[PDB]
C-alpha cells in the first residue's frame, strides 16, 4: 500500500530558489504525502486517499490547483479536476469551473452521483450546487505570486 | 496541476488530478486534466496515473491511458512504460511534463522530462521521499 | 452521432465524429464525441476510429484509443480488436453502440453490439456497401 | 488500398417500426456520402479532408443526430460536439457544447488547423470560430419535428 503526489512539472529553477524557499514546497509535499500514508495505513480507500491528497494540494497555495491557481489571459481562474476509481472504472471530471473551492470534490460528486463522467462550466457548477456544494468567488484562488507570473508571461 | 495516485490495503488503485491550467490560458481552452486517459486514469488491472504537462501533447498522446495500455497489452514494466511515454513519445511530439504512476503490484514511478516536478511518495508505515529537481 | 474514417492514397489515416448527444441530455454534459481516444482517434501507425454509443462507457473504456493500442501493442488484428472492444469490454461496462475503423493496411471494420448502426464503406474505385441492421 | 467508412449512429433501430421508404431515405443518404468520399479518395484528396466533408454531409443530413437534426436537450435546445484527428501529425481539434456553429466538425478542424489547442468549449469555442470568420447561426436551424417528437416521447 503506497501513495505518490505531484504539484506540477516545469522549468523550476535552482539558481532562482533559496533552500528556505525550496523547503516550503518540501514541507507541504511531505505533510500531504504523510496524511495519505496514515490514511492508507488506517485502511482508508485509494479513492478517499487520492481525493484528500488532491484536496490538500488544492488548499496549498504553493500549487496551481484550487488556492494558488494561475491566472487566465483575462486575470480570472478556470479550474479542472478528474478522479477515477480503478475498482469500478467510474470517473468524474469538471472542466472550466470558477465557483467551486475544491474541484476534485466536485469531480468526485460527478463520479458518485451521476453517469455523466465529465461536466463543464456552469453545468458542472449547477450540478454541484444542486447537491449542496458551496459556491465561492474565484477571487479566493488569487495569490500575489501567480499574479506576478501572469505579468511576467505577457 | 497537482495529482495523487494510491494503492490501498484492499489492492484498489485510484488517481486524481486538479489544475488551474497554463498561466495566460484562453478561458474555455481544455488541458488534459479533466480528460479521462489524458491527465488521469486508474484500473485495478494495471495502473493509476496522474499527469502534468504541455496539455495538448498529453491529450493527443493520451498519456495516462498509454502507460496502462503499454503495460497491459505491451507487457512493459511500469518503469519501461513511463520511460517510453515521458522520455520518448512526449518529447517526440514536443510535449514537456511528467506523471506519477502506481501499478497493481505497488511499483511506483515519477518520471518527468522537465527541469523539475514537485513530487513525493511513500509506502504506508514507511518514511516518505520528496523531490523537486532531477 | 455520426462519423467517418479514411485511408488515402498517401497511406494517411484520419477520423471525425460529430453529435448532438443523447435526447433530453443535461446542458453542459460532454459525451465521448469531442474527447480524443473516446469518440475519435487516428494514428498512421495503427487505426482511425469513430465511435457511436452509450456515451460514458466509451469514455471510461477509451474505446477509440483501445482499438489502436490493442493492435499496436497487443498485436491484435483489427477484427480481433473490434470484437474485444465492442462485443466484450463495452458490454462488460453496460455500454451499447459501435464504431467504424480502418487500419494502416486498409482493413475495415464496422462492429456494433446494438440492434442497428447506420453505416457504409467502400474501397476507392469499388462499389459501396450500406447497412442498417445486423449483417 | 484507399477506403472510407461512415456511420450515422448505433441504437435500437426497430425493423417493425420502419417502412421500406423510411429505410431507403437512410440508405440513399449513406450511399451518396460514402460515394462522395470514395470519389474524393480516388481523385487523391487527403483522408483528413475526406472525413471532414463526409461528417459535414452527415451533419447537414437531417436524418442523423449531428448538426441539422440534432436531438433536443432537457431545455429543448441543441448543444453539439465534434472531433477530428489527423493520423499523420497526431494533431486533433474538438469543440464541445456549441449551439451557434452550423457545422461543428468544421469548427473542430478550425481548432486543429488555426490554433495550438486540441479542445475548446462553449462560448469560447464559438468566439474563437467567429474571430476566424465562421458564420454565427441560431440553434433553431438544427430543429426537426421528428427529434422534437422523440423528446416528447421520452418525458
Ligand atoms: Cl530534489
Ligand atoms: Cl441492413
Ligand atoms: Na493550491
Ligand atoms: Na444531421
Amino acid at each position: 500500500a503506497v501513495i505518490a503526489i505531484h504539484g506540477g512539472a516545469g522549468a523550476i529553477s535552482r539558481a532562482q530558489m533559496s533552500l528556505q524557499q525550496e523547503l516550503r514546497y518540501i514541507e507541504a509535499l511531505s505533510a500531504i504525502v504523510e496524511t495519505g500514508q496514515k490514511m492508507l495505513e488506517a485502511g482508508e480507500s485509494a479513492l478517499d486517499v487520492v481525493t484528500e491528497a488532491v484536496r490538500l494540494l488544492e488548499e496549498c497555495p504553493l500549487f496551481n490547483a484550487g488556492i494558488g491557481a494561475v491566472f487566465t489571459r483575462d486575470e480570472t481562474h478556470e479550474l479542472d479536476a478528474c478522479v477515477m476509481d480503478g475498482n469500478t472504472l467510474k470517473a468524474g471530471a469538471v472542466a472550466g469551473v470558477s465557483h467551486l473551492r475544491n474541484p476534485v470534490l466536485a469531480a468526485r460528486l460527478v463520479m458518485e452521483q451521476s453517469p455523466h463522467v465529465m461536466m463543464i462550466g456552469e453545468g458542472a457548477e449547477n450540478f454541484a450546487f444542486a447537491r449542496g456544494m458551496e459556491r465561492v468567488s474565484p477571487e479566493i484562488f488569487s495569490t500575489s505570486l501567480r499574479y506576478e507570473q501572469l505579468l511576467a508571461a505577457r | 496541476t497537482v495529482g495523487a495516485v494510491a494503492l490501498d490495503l484492499d489492492g484498489n488503485l485510484a488517481a486524481a488530478t486538479s489544475t488551474g491550467g497554463m498561466t495566460n490560458k484562453l478561458p474555455y481552452q481544455v488541458g488534459p486534466t479533466p480528460l479521462v486517459g489524458a491527465g488521469c486514469y486508474a484500473n485495478n488491472a494495471s495502473v493509476a496515473v496522474s499527469c502534468t504537462g504541455t496539455g495538448e501533447v498529453f491529450i493527443r498522446a493520451l498519456a495516462a491511458y498509454d502507460i496502462a495500455a503499454l503495460m497491459d497489452y505491451g507487457g512493459l514494466s511500469l518503469a519501461e512504460a513511463c520511460e517510453r511515454v515521458v522520455m520518448e513519445k512526449l518529447p517526440a511530439l514536443g510535449g514537456s511534463g511528467g506523471l506519477i504512476a502506481i501499478d497493481h503490484e505497488g511499483n511506483v514511478a515519477l518520471p518527468f522530462n522537465t527541469e523539475g516536478m514537485y513530487r513525493a511518495w511513500g509506502y504506508a508505515g514507511d518514511t516518505p521521499t520528496t523531490g523537486i529537481y532531477r
